[PDB]
RNA sequence: GGUCAAGUGAAGAAGCGCAUACGGUGGAUGCCUUGGCAGUCAGAGGCGAUGAAAGACGUGGUAGCCUGCGAAAAGCUUCGGGGAGUCGGCAAACAGACUUUGAUCCGGAGAUCUCUGAAUGGGGGAACCCACCUAGGAUAACCUAGGUAUCUUGUACUGAAUCCAUAGGUGCAAGAGGCGAACCAGGGGAACUGAAACAUCUAAGUACCCUGAGGAAAAGAAAUCAACCGAGAUUCCCUUAGUAGUGGCGAGCGAACGGGGAUUAGCCCUUAAGCUUCAUUGAUUUUAGCGGAACGCUCUGGAAAGUGCGGCCAUAGUGGGUGAUAGCCCCGUACGCGAAAGGAUCUUUGAAGUGAAAUCGAGUAGGACGGAGCACGAGAAACUUUGUCUGAACAUGGGGGGACCAUCCUCCAAGGCUAAAUACUACUGACUGACCGAUAGUGAACCAGUACCGUGAGGGAAAGGCGAAAAGAACCCCGGAGAGGGGAGUGAAAUAGAACCUGAAACCGUAUGCGUACAAGCAGUGGGAGCCUACUUGUUAGGUGACUGCGUACCUUUUGUAUAAUGGGUCAGCGACUUAUAUUCAGUGGCAAGCUUAACCGUAUAGGGUAGGCGUAGCGAAAGCGAGUCUUAAUAGGGCGUU
RNA sequence: AACCCACUCCCGUUGAAAAGGUAGGGGAUGACUUGUGGAUCGGAGUGAAAGGCUAAUCAAGCUCGGAGAUAGCUGGUUCUC
RNA sequence: GGGGCUCAAACCACACACCGAAGCUGCGGGUGUCACGGUGACGCGGUAGAGGAGCGUUCUGUAAGCCUGUGAAGGUGAGUUGAGAAGCUUGCUGGAGGUAUCAGAAGUGCGAAUGCUGACAUGAGUAACGACAAUGGGUGUGAAAAACACCCACGCCGAAAGACCAAGGGUUCCUGCGCAACGUUAAUCGACGCAGGGUUAGUCGGUUCCUAAGGCGAGGCUGAAAAGCGUAGUCGAU
RNA sequence: UUAAAAACACAGCACUCUGCAAACACGAAAGUGGACGUAUAGGGUGUGACGCCUGCCCGGUGCCGGAAGGUUAAUUGAUGG
RNA sequence: CUUGUCGGGUAAGUUCCGACCUGCACGAAUGGCGUAACGAUGGCGGCGCUGUCUCCACCCGAGACUCAGUGAAAUUGAAAUCGCUGUGAAGAUGCAGUGUAUCCGCGGCUAGACGGAAAGACCCCGUGAACCUUUACUGUAGCUUUGCACUGGACUUUGA
RNA sequence: UUGACUGCGAGACAGACACGUCGAGCAGGUACGAAAGUAGGUCUUAGUGAUCCGGUGGUUCUGUAUGGAAGGGCCAUCGCU
């Protein structure tokens, strides 16, 4: 029982080719630098889905700071006399009343300046 | 494999990969790594393993009716359609026929029948009783069994 | 609306990137096969001086090569078969013919059979040169047919030193010589390697060289083993047993007795079985052939063997191929018949020969020295054999029973012949394969031991596929009376067009969409505007990716590599833990104080065969004793073992 | 001078050439040079001796066998959880 | 680390707030072990290495089955399903084969070995085109002329770069017809392709006659065998 | 085929061996060379035209001569156990 | 030691020539000391001559350069392939910080890519290999001693 | 005066193995001491070399047809800078 290898091994470097599609050069049509770049992607892809979440609370706390101090308080004290008196709204959803929704923002803040904080 | 009696080149200074002879497995025609010699497939099988694995398979077409018991089963010369006509009555098609002994007229018909098969008490293999529909038996060659599998 | 100023900044690509669509190159993959590989069952196991194996040259209606033949040259004569086409193939055309008054074709027996080659009349650089003798025929400068090597054996004649007769010399007959894959019996005989170095030892009496024989060979009928009971020639298989031994007692080597089988057989020197060669008596096979059953309709289709419906044959039903898948279309198959003439085998009965050595074994048995062989390496070393040197007895005698002696037992050496069971396959036929399928399988599917390489010995490739059928593209146009194309035709299909099935990847192009000329690095990824396309008209799908956060390839080797340490230009194909025999442990089964057979028979995967192996008891170095035993003066102690 | 040789420079070094070329150099009646044919070879030959030469190969030629020598050493070793 | 920093953005004390990991919590999934009868509990980084469970390829049985010209294998896109190796369904191409399920058997899975064979890239349209005797016009032919033929001039060799024997080669010789490949460019030309033709001996050279070095060598002598040496003899030119 | 020399050879010199079937060399051997030679010849070794010369040591290791004594092989086999 | 010391030659002489003797470590056929002629032999010094040089300039041919035709090679993981100062398998185009910088050719030069080429030849290791030497070990061809055989007769000396 | 004894040995310490170290107690025979008792060398820790092979003294073993013997086993002991 000989076994020959064309069609199996023809179809296992197309699957690594479609994946490489749309590199550059010999990233995109030589299987040896092709499944070298492939595997290098999906380890990128791993390690940012840890970095994206830390990339969006880094720009809501941002956004945060620059409408608290068109209020006259900065992100620290308002954080603080958040938690102070009651309210658990996420950085997230107050960003985007920070920019969407400026006389509900306005409000918390004041609130949370009313706690002395 | 023929041939490849020497170095095709020297040992070193040629910038070539180390070769001691053409007829390396790792060249086009050289020869297989492993290869094969006419060997004997061929297990051993208890005397007693055998007959137990007759016992068992016996009982078994009992329980799912693939068995099927006559007095006697003999034709008259030999001709395709009698016995096609004979076992038409029985209503079997895909049979294997056992008897005590295999009568020359009995053999002659069915050599040319598509599923059916005469066989022996003694020649009836596990594979073959198995393998067909049915089984027809005669009474004695039953009591044959009983003798051969106590 | 005008001028001025400040701000802002679309499009415009020499060329590149990605995606998609079409091509080109290239030849993978799939499917296929006139070629290989390994077996089983048979055959017959040689050819050659009546000229072999192997060749050169020639031979055809027309050039070459392959096949066949040999100046009578793809053939001549006879028998036997058949039953209409034929003049071999690559490889086609044009011609000339052959014939039911029997061709081509197949088988048996004949005839012819150049030159070289053991090559054989003498030479020689193989395929060439030069001769002599006899018989017959021509008259010119020859023709035809036979002879002429060497050695051995036998025979006839002849005859040196030398009288005799010896060596020698001529003539007749008979034989040999050379080739061949293996098997067999002999002569000569390594090393690498292992011993984790290496001398003894091993590898191994292997590889290799040489000489003889045969279809087999060799060996074979006890001066053999056993053990006080017996067996009964030789050969081969399975066990005894990796035991007793042997061994720098290292690495290693390795029996026999006794059992189970295959085969069956002995006969002579007061002259036999047997074997050859003739002549006869019958039978059987081989070399060629002959007969050999049973199907129609319908649909799709270029074409049915496929769909649907109904039948028939069977000692013939998973054969091959026919326009796709056929028991009933063809060739076949089961089953029946067959041979003018050769071959072979077995069989009667007649002859000739051989066996054959004459008369029971003397330079023999035994011994001393040096070697070889026995599983046994000098060892307590028996036995066989012999290079050197010696040397008996005569059946009230001689050999052996592992130093040697005694007693018993058992054989009769120095003379022969003998089948079967056993080994091997270069070669021929049939059948088979959980073998290969064109980088595989033979080096070799094809004009391969070729092309090519080397002075030579020698080494040694690449290279398969149109289509069912050549129906292989008449004719027109561009072009050099080209190459190559555009039409037209053939075809089911020419993007099946001869470099012709399918036609992948690397690699090279054309077209369209988006991006790219102030921007620094493993080229990706998280986020993300804009533009283009499609349709569900935007919580959609596809293509691009301005800008921005992070981010120094893979393998190996290392304490540690982005490492400026190793490896890789890329693609496609191939490429590395196997098999046999002995074992131990685990899982899973069959039997169970028992389990299981090996060779071998076989109604052949059944059944038989229980010789043997393991278990049911241990202790001791052993004799031995035994649920005990060893140590010891010791039923004390202790070691090992026992429910 | 021819002929045999090979002292120097340069060029060439992927060469016109796997040892050459141009320009100079030595011997040139002799222990000379050369054609044809022949003899000696692998632990062997030959050597006015360099371990030189024996078919571009020499501190032991080439070829085929033992033979898949041996390699405590480098390299490589192929799907998934 | 840079910009920049002086009642600091330095240093010494004290205080409160915030940012900040794949750590912890929240929400949704998957797995290992143990206990109980699907729940609870704590685990789930990993080289050498040990243990467990699987995917796919070829062949054999199941299979005289089932699928298939209303289109098999293969090739090329799209969609979809699993934790993965992978599976499934379809458009186009292709034109005749494939193998469900569960078992059995392996030439069973490549990116590396300065791996082997074939094809194709980069260098790059870059180096080079082989003695630095040397060429210029006219005419003809032809699809096309720097190179072919002829003519008029110019250069080079001439103890050769001219003639002739031998060795070696083997048709390269001459003539018609050609230009794909060969010729380091083109070619109408050629030592290239096809087809014809061409070599005439008593005196030339061999053969025949003779021998040298040397070879072979009837008998012979020697040697485990193969064989060595050699006499008569007979080969061997230079 | 990176060394042409001071290296090798050389004429001359000396030592030593060899009486001819020579010493010596190639050959399991037959035989062949030396040599169809014969000590003014042949082999080996060193030195190296020519001139003047070549000194001391015989303890070591070789070679040559001696044969009294000591040691000493195969072989033989008294004696003892 | 050492470029010993003295003399000569030069403006200046580790080389050269002539001496001295303290000969690390000359020496008499592995010859000692001389020697005319000879040498593509080693060292030193003069005359002539000069692009050897100060210090290069011009000119002539063959390449290089451009156009037409034909058309290689080693190399190569993939490249969107800058400087500096640090860091770091310890000497960075690729990492950190920072500075510069529109995109692409052609003619030149070689500072780097630890540039290409050849599994370092130096060095060490392997219970590796060859070949060479000898008073290493163990053997052996050859040469030589003696016993027996081929191999006999007689006489004499002499031991038992 | 010979306990520098003979057969053992509960139990330990050390330790990859092969080796090593300590030892109460029992049985035989002893020596000292009136006796309880002490004694299996020396105040302790170095003074050493495996297996193979060969030799010597014993021996309820074996002993290749049988009775012996040779040879082997067991116990004691000898031969390595
Ligand atoms: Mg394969
Ligand atoms: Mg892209
Ligand atoms: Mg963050
Ligand atoms: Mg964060
Ligand atoms: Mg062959
Ligand atoms: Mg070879
Ligand atoms: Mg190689
Ligand atoms: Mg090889
Ligand atoms: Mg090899
Ligand atoms: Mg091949
Ligand atoms: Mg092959
Ligand atoms: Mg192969
Ligand atoms: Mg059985
Ligand atoms: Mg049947
Ligand atoms: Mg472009
Ligand atoms: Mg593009
Ligand atoms: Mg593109
Ligand atoms: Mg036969
Ligand atoms: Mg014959
Ligand atoms: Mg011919
Ligand atoms: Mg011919
Ligand atoms: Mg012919
Ligand atoms: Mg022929
Ligand atoms: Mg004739
Ligand atoms: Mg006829
Ligand atoms: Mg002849
Ligand atoms: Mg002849
Ligand atoms: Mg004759
Ligand atoms: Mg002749
Ligand atoms: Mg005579
Ligand atoms: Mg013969
Ligand atoms: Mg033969
Ligand atoms: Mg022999
Ligand atoms: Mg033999
Ligand atoms: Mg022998
Ligand atoms: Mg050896
Ligand atoms: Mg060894
Ligand atoms: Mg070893
Ligand atoms: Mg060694
Ligand atoms: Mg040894
Ligand atoms: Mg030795
Ligand atoms: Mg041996
Ligand atoms: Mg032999
Ligand atoms: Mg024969
Ligand atoms: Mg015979
Ligand atoms: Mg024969
Ligand atoms: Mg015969
Ligand atoms: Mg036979
Ligand atoms: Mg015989
Ligand atoms: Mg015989
Ligand atoms: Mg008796
Ligand atoms: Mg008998
Ligand atoms: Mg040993
Ligand atoms: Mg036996
Ligand atoms: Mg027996
Ligand atoms: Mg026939
Ligand atoms: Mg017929
Ligand atoms: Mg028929
Ligand atoms: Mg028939
Ligand atoms: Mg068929
Ligand atoms: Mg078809
Ligand atoms: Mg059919
Ligand atoms: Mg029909
Ligand atoms: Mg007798
Ligand atoms: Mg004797
Ligand atoms: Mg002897
Ligand atoms: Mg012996
Ligand atoms: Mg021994
Ligand atoms: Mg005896
Ligand atoms: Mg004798
Ligand atoms: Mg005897
Ligand atoms: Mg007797
Ligand atoms: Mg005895
Ligand atoms: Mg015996
Ligand atoms: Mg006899
Ligand atoms: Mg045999
Ligand atoms: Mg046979
Ligand atoms: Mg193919
Ligand atoms: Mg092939
Ligand atoms: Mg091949
Ligand atoms: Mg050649
Ligand atoms: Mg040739
Ligand atoms: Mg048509
Ligand atoms: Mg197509
Ligand atoms: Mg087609
Ligand atoms: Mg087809
Ligand atoms: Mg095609
Ligand atoms: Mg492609
Ligand atoms: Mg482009
Ligand atoms: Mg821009
Ligand atoms: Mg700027
Ligand atoms: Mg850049
Ligand atoms: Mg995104
Ligand atoms: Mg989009
Ligand atoms: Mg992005
Ligand atoms: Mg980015
Ligand atoms: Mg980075
Ligand atoms: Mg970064
Ligand atoms: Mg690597
Ligand atoms: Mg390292
Ligand atoms: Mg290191
Ligand atoms: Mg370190
Ligand atoms: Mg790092
Ligand atoms: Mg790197
Ligand atoms: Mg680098
Ligand atoms: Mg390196
Ligand atoms: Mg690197
Ligand atoms: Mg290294
Ligand atoms: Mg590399
Ligand atoms: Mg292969
Ligand atoms: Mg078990
Ligand atoms: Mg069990
Ligand atoms: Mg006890
Ligand atoms: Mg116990
Ligand atoms: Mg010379
Ligand atoms: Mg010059
Ligand atoms: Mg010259
Ligand atoms: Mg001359
Ligand atoms: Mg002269
Ligand atoms: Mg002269
Ligand atoms: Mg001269
Ligand atoms: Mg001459
Ligand atoms: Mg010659
Ligand atoms: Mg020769
Ligand atoms: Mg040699
Ligand atoms: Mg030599
Ligand atoms: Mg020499
Ligand atoms: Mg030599
Ligand atoms: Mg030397
Ligand atoms: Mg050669
Ligand atoms: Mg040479
Ligand atoms: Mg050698
Ligand atoms: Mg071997
Ligand atoms: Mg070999
Ligand atoms: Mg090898
Ligand atoms: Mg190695
Ligand atoms: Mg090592
Ligand atoms: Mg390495
Ligand atoms: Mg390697
Ligand atoms: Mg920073
Ligand atoms: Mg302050
Ligand atoms: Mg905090
Ligand atoms: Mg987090
Ligand atoms: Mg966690
Ligand atoms: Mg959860
Ligand atoms: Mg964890
Ligand atoms: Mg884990
Ligand atoms: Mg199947
Ligand atoms: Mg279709
Ligand atoms: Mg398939
Ligand atoms: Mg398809
Ligand atoms: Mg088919
Ligand atoms: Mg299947
Ligand atoms: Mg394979
Ligand atoms: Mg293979
Ligand atoms: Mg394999
Ligand atoms: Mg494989
Ligand atoms: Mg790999
Ligand atoms: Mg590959
Ligand atoms: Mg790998
Ligand atoms: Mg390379
Ligand atoms: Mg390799
Ligand atoms: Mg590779
Ligand atoms: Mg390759
Ligand atoms: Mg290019
Ligand atoms: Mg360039
Ligand atoms: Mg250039
Ligand atoms: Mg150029
Ligand atoms: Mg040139
Ligand atoms: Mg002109
Ligand atoms: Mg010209
Ligand atoms: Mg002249
Ligand atoms: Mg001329
Ligand atoms: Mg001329
Ligand atoms: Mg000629
Ligand atoms: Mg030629
Ligand atoms: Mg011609
Ligand atoms: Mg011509
Ligand atoms: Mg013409
Ligand atoms: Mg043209
Ligand atoms: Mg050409
Ligand atoms: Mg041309
Ligand atoms: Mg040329
Ligand atoms: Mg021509
Ligand atoms: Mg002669
Ligand atoms: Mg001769
Ligand atoms: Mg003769
Ligand atoms: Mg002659
Ligand atoms: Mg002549
Ligand atoms: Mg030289
Ligand atoms: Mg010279
Ligand atoms: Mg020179
Ligand atoms: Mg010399
Ligand atoms: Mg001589
Ligand atoms: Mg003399
Ligand atoms: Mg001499
Ligand atoms: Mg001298
Ligand atoms: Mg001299
Ligand atoms: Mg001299
Ligand atoms: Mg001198
Ligand atoms: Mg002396
Ligand atoms: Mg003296
Ligand atoms: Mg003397
Ligand atoms: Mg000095
Ligand atoms: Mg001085
Ligand atoms: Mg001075
Ligand atoms: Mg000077
Ligand atoms: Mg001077
Ligand atoms: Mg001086
Ligand atoms: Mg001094
Ligand atoms: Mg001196
Ligand atoms: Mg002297
Ligand atoms: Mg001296
Ligand atoms: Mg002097
Ligand atoms: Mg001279
Ligand atoms: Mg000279
Ligand atoms: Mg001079
Ligand atoms: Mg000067
Ligand atoms: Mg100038
Ligand atoms: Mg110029
Ligand atoms: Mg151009
Ligand atoms: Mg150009
Ligand atoms: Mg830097
Ligand atoms: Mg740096
Ligand atoms: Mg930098
Ligand atoms: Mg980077
Ligand atoms: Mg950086
Ligand atoms: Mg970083
Ligand atoms: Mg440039
Ligand atoms: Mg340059
Ligand atoms: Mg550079
Ligand atoms: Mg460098
Ligand atoms: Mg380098
Ligand atoms: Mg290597
Ligand atoms: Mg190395
Ligand atoms: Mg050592
Ligand atoms: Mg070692
Ligand atoms: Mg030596
Ligand atoms: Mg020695
Ligand atoms: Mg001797
Ligand atoms: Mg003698
Ligand atoms: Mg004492
Ligand atoms: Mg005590
Ligand atoms: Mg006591
Ligand atoms: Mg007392
Ligand atoms: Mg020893
Ligand atoms: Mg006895
Ligand atoms: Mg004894």
């Amino acid at each position: 029982a000989r076994v020959k290898r064309g069609v199996i091994a023809r179809r296992r470097h197309k699957k690594i080719l479609k994946l490489a599609k749309g590199y550059y050069g010999a990233r995109s049509r030589v299987f040896r630098v092709a499944k070298q770049a492939v595997i290098k992607a999906g380890q990128y892809a791993y390690r940012d889905r840890r970095q994206r979440k830390r990339q969006f609370r880094a720009l809501w706390i941002a956004r945060i700071n620059a409408g608290a101090r068109q209020n006259g308080l900065s992100y620290s004290r308002l954080i603080a006399g958040l938690k102070k008196a009651a309210i658990e709204i996420d950085r997230k959803v107050l960003a985007d009343l920070a920019v969407n929704e400026k006389a509900a923002f306005t409000a918390i803040v004041e609130k949370a300046k009313a706690s002395l904080a | 494999v023929s041939g490849g009696g020497k170095k095709p080149w020297r040992q070193k200074g040629t910038g070539r990969a180390r070769a001691g002879t053409i007829r390396s497995p790792i060249w086009r025609g050289g020869g297989t790594t492993f290869a094969a010699k006419p060997r004997s497939h061929e297990q051993k099988l208890n005397k007693k393993m055998y007959r137990a694995a007759l016992r068992s398979i016996l009982a078994e077409l009992v329980r799912l009716d693939r068995l099927v018991v006559v007095a006697d089963f003999a034709v008259d010369a030999p001709k395709t359609k009698g016995l096609v006509a004979k076992l038409d009555t029985l209503g079997l098609k895909d049979v294997l026929i056992v008897t005590d002994g295999v009568d020359e007229n009995l053999y002659l018909a069915a050599r040319n029948l598509a599923h059916v098969d005469v066989r022996d008490v003694q020649g009836s293999d596990p594979v073959s009783l198995i393998a067909y529909d049915k089984v027809l038996v005669t009474v004695s060659a039953v009591k044959k069994f009983e003798e051969l599998l106590g």
